[PDB]
């Protein structure tokens, strides 16, 4: 039909982000993809009177796949297209026992895009060695990766989905960008067959889904702090243990340490054992519990941004916290991947960045901004090699390490 | 030309320019109309009436003092107002990434911007005027119909125009490569030179039909090509000759100009250094101040002159052959690399240096990232790496480092100076080792301070210190404990600063203290550093903070 007009926030001009250099393999896979798309009206070549730009990448299966980074155009628009055209986020999706994620991005390609808007979708296929100017396109249909697309398709999605809603009033379905999060309290094996229903229901209404991923959020808590447990406490153990608990005091006030401060009275050597006084084990239990409970004041603020901090722990193990104010951890967890001759550092950071974003979408309907522990240029180089997702969160790079490494392990 | 025009808009909510045509000398007003009507008659302008109210200044000068004059238009006030365009190529192609071709031809189009039409509706906003000598009469109204010299749109509209004009010829010639740059075309092919010279002439006629002139073979450049500060030869490339001035005094501008030519030369001359020469401009000031030539900066300047004495070249890229990069350490946190396919023939070279105190491996990793990024830009792939570091050495480091780091395909090369870890703290406190409880402090004002320790075995020291920071003493505390202890020693500090610097495993630093501290850590067998909350009653630390 007709197109939804899209007005930029008055005063904000369109995106102008530089295009990263790519492997020839990727530049080629993009030229192939983009030549098919132009052949179907989905994009058109543009002139120099269009100055905007928006990076492109190639990710993956055995089939390449194009991924536009619309982060800048999202901020410059969809911010007024979470207002003017919001998709509301359901707080029951998190509690459901299972949650499957269906890619439904191919639906937007049947919807024209407002003529006056297309210019801000421009992107560039780069040439190697600055040898030629660069191939420039702009979208004529709703682009994947743009947040304004699912906003516009919303009414069509609610309609296409209503017959399934009525035959299943208990299943929760949430649309985030190019995916449908569909979670049931249903048994998993039922859930898995109920999913092929939604697939068949959508398939016979025109929406393909290439699938032919399963999260369980009712276990996702703010993992508690782990005081070491020991038969005998050397002066060191008492020293680490005192420090770990001294840090905790920034989160759980009400920690008491003066009593374990006497058990290291005189300047004993480190390897020296030391039995626990009774004024002391008063605090290795009194404090060992005021820490298993919840923090206070810790509530989600929907007008702030979420912030995820990650720290590498060693041997394929990573820890992460999501918060909005320091120490007020809204959520924490731990990611580990079994691989062997499979995984390295950046593959793991990337898998974890996606595992954290998915969770954060299920739980809140928006992604966090990651503080990533990795050299900026390194991440800019290799992050697509393992990206399987269609959205892309914001990020920024951690400069100085933590002395608090063990303090979340 | 019959090229179709790019529609241009004025920046939103703006209107054209209007300028005070400040009258100009008459001997000038002469050549201005003489040069103009020759342009009106070639269709590149058109006298206009009064209906259009915009104008722009015009000036007159001479071809470095030549027969003919030249016309000039300060389009600055229009450029402010015309929309933005897609930016033109930032960089330029590096000769290391060109493929050998059996022929190369350099066609430079003359009169580029004027050969190309200007979007009709946007033509009004180009008006100007020649001064009626003393307002005797009205002014000669004019306006452009082609891309004016130096206008915001001209370079971008030209490039896309040219790119389009090439599309019919490139389609019926899939065996000859054309690269564009501003006003030039660089045509290469692997066609027997008889064919090649015929295609150049077709291309010429093609380009001429579209209204773009181009050099008769009697006027076409020949190899070598002195292009963008380069020497492109038929089968090799190098930088144009370098000239380092002999002076007895150096201005911070003349030090910019020199360290320039040195970086430049470093893409293919292996071994150039610039550490000491750029240390000078450290104390930034106005470009004119005279800077004393240090002693170390002088030996560099002498080694560089030594490297530049004889010439060296690079080869071109052969996609059938592997891509190799090799890294060597040069010491001062200075590293050097070569990228080649054949060992006697580098594709190119270059240098990396950290600036503000890391360690050898972290630095290596950063250099691999400079190289990898550069490769991708130039060849579109990432090289294989030969690195002076043992796999065991490196696995140990990333397995313990707090950042994630990527290690692409690399193999060790046993070429000193190998890169190694010089010491590793113990994971757990040593037994049968004395236990020092260092601490330290200074006075923010007087800059007086002290550092001391107290060991389990009752042993104690305290030193005084002038001109130190609350932090320069905290490191002095630890150096005391290491000086005064066995080959196995446990140290306990309340300074996260110090603990961090050491847990960093640096092997060199800009602080002189830190180097002596590194010396001790190597001279030691087993050292375990340990941190406790500063002055909170613990025991041990509670009693050494009291001394200092
Ligand atoms: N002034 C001036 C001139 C500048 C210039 C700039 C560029 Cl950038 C390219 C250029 O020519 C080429 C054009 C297309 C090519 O194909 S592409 O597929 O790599 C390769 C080219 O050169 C390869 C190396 N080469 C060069 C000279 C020679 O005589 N023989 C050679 O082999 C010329």
């Amino acid at each position: 039909i007709e197109t939804v007009p899209v007005k930029l926030k008055p005063g904000m001009d369109g995106p102008k982000v530089k295009q990263w250099p790519l492997t020839e393999e990727k530049i080629k896979a993009l030229v192939e993809i983009c030549t098919e798309m132009e052949k179907e009206g989905k994009i058109s070549k543009i002139g120099p009177e269009n100055p905007y730009n928006t990076p492109v990448f190639a990710i993956k299966s055995t089939k390449w796949r194009k991924l536009v980074d619309f982060r800048e155009l999202n901020k410059r628009t969809q911010d007024f297209w979470e207002v003017q055209l919001g998709i509301p986020h359901p707080a029951g999706l998190k509690k459901k026992k299972s949650v499957t994620v269906l890619d439904v991005g191919d639906a937007y390609f049947s919807v024209p895009l407002d003529e006056d808007f297309r210019k801000y979708t421009a992107f560039t296929i780069p040439s190697i060695n600055n040898e030629t100017p660069g191939i420039r396109y702009q979208y004529n249909v709703l682009p994947q990766g743009w947040k304004g697309s699912p906003a516009i398709f919303q009414s069509s999605m609610t309609k296409i989905l209503e017959p399934f809603k009525k035959q299943n009033p208990d299943i929760v379905i949430y649309q985030y960008m190019d995916d449908l999060y569909v979670g049931s309290d249903l048994e998993i094996g039922q859930h898995r067959t109920k999913i092929e229903e939604l697939r068949q229901h959508l398939l016979r209404w025109g929406l393909t889904t290439p699938d032919k991923y399963e999260l369980h959020p009712d276990k996702w808590t703010v993992q508690p702090i782990v005081l070491p447990e020991k038969d005998s406490w050397t002066v060191n153990d008492i020293q680490k243990l005192v420090g770990k608990l001294n840090w905790a005091s920034q989160i759980y006030p009400g920690i008491k340490v003066r009593q374990l401060s006497k058990l290291l009275r005189g300047t004993k050597a480190l390897t020296e054992v030391i039995p626990l006084t009774e004024e002391a084990e008063l605090e290795l239990a009194e404090n060992r519990e005021i820490l298993k409970e919840p923090v206070h004041g810790v509530y989600y603020d929907p007008s702030k941004d979420l912030i995820a901090e990650i720290q590498k722990q060693g041997q394929g193990q990573w820890t992460y916290q999501i918060y909005q104010e320091p120490f007020k951890n809204l959520k924490t967890g731990k990611y580990a991947r079994m691989r062997g001759a499979h995984t390295n550092d950046v593959k793991q950071l990337t898998e974890a960045v996606q595992k954290i974003t998915t969770e954060s979408i299920v739980i809140w309907g928006k992604t966090p901004k990651f503080k990533l522990p990795i050299q900026k240029e390194t991440w800019e180089t290799w992050w697509t090699e393992y990206w399987q997702a269609t959205w892309i969160p914001e990020w920024e790079f951690v400069n100085t390490p933590p002395l608090v490494k063990l303090w979340y392990q | 030309s019959p090229i179709e025009t790019v529609p241009v808009k004025l920046k939103p909510g703006m209107d054209g320019p209007k300028v005070k045509q400040w009258p100009l000398t008459e001997e000038k007003i002469k050549a201005l109309v003489e040069i103009c009507t020759e342009m009106e008659k070639e269709g590149k302008i058109s006298k206009i009436g009064p209906e259009n109210p915009y104008n722009t200044p015009v000036f007159a000068i001479k071809k470095k003092d030549s027969t003919k004059w030249r016309k000039l238009v300060d389009f600055r006030e229009l450029n402010k107002r015309t929309q933005d365009f897609w930016e033109v190529q930032l960089g330029i192609p590096h000769p290391a990434g060109l493929k050998k071709k059996k022929s190369v031809t350099v066609l430079d189009v003359g009169d580029a911007y004027f050969s190309v039409p200007l979007d009709e509706d946007f033509r009004k906003y180009t008006a100007f005027t020649i001064p009626s000598i003393n307002n005797e009469t009205p002014g000669i109204r004019y306006q452009y119909n082609v891309l004016p010299q130096g206008w915001k749109g001209s370079p971008a509209i030209f490039q896309s125009s040219m790119t389009k004009i090439l599309e019919p010829f490139a389609a019926q010639n899939p065996d000859i490569v054309i690269y564009q740059y501003m006003d030039d075309l660089y045509v290469g092919s692997d066609l027997e030179i008889g064919q090649h010279r015929t295609k150049i002439e077709e291309l010429r006629q093609h380009l001429l039909r579209w209204g773009l002139t181009t050099p008769d073979k009697k006027h076409q450049k020949e190899p070598p090509f002195l292009w963008m500060g380069y020497e492109l030869h038929p089968d090799k490339w190098t930088v144009q000759p370098i000239v380092l001035p002999e002076k007895d005094s150096w201005t911070v501008n003349d030090i910019q100009k020199l360290v320039g030519k040195l970086n430049w030369a470093s893409q293919i001359y292996p071994g150039i250094k610039v550490r000491q020469l750029s240390k000078l401009l450290r104390g930034t000031k106005a470009l004119t101040e005279v800077i004393p030539l240090t002693e170390e900066a002088e030996l560099e300047l002498a080694e560089n002159r030594e490297i530049l004495k004889e010439p060296v070249h690079g080869v071109y890229y052969d996609p059938s052959k592997d891509l190799i990069a090799e890294i060597q350490k040069q010491g001062q946190g200075q590293w050097t690399y070569q990228i080649y396919q054949e060992p006697f023939k580098n594709l190119k070279t270059g240098k990396y240096a950290r600036m503000r105190h890391t360690n050898d491996v972290k630095q290596l990793t950063e250099a691999v990232q400079k190289i990898t990024t550069e490769s991708i830009v130039i060849w579109g792939k990432t090289p294989k790496f030969k690195l002076p570091i043992q796999k065991e050495t490196w696995e140990t480091w990333w397995t313990e480092y707090w950042q994630a780091t990527w290690i692409p395909e690399w193999e060790f090369v046993n070429t000193p100076p190998l890169v190694k870890l010089w010491y590793q703290l113990e994971k757990e406190p040593i037994v049968g080792a004395e236990t020092f409880y260092v601490d330290g402090a200074a006075n923010r004002e007087t800059k007086l301070g002290k550092a001391g320790y107290v060991t389990n075995k009752g042993r104690q020291k305290v030193v005084p210190l002038t001109n130190t920071t609350n932090q320069k003493t905290e490191l002095q505390a630890i150096y005391l404990a290491l000086q005064d202890s066995g080959l196995e020693v446990n140290i306990v500090t309340d300074s996260q600063y110090a603990l961090g610097i050491i847990q960093a495993q640096p092997d060199k630093s800009e602080s002189e203290l830190v180097n002596q501290i590194i010396e001790q850590l190597i001279k030691k067998e087993k050292v375990y550093l340990a941190w406790v909350p500063a002055h909170k009653g613990i025991g041990g630390n509670e009693q050494v903070d009291k001394l200092v």
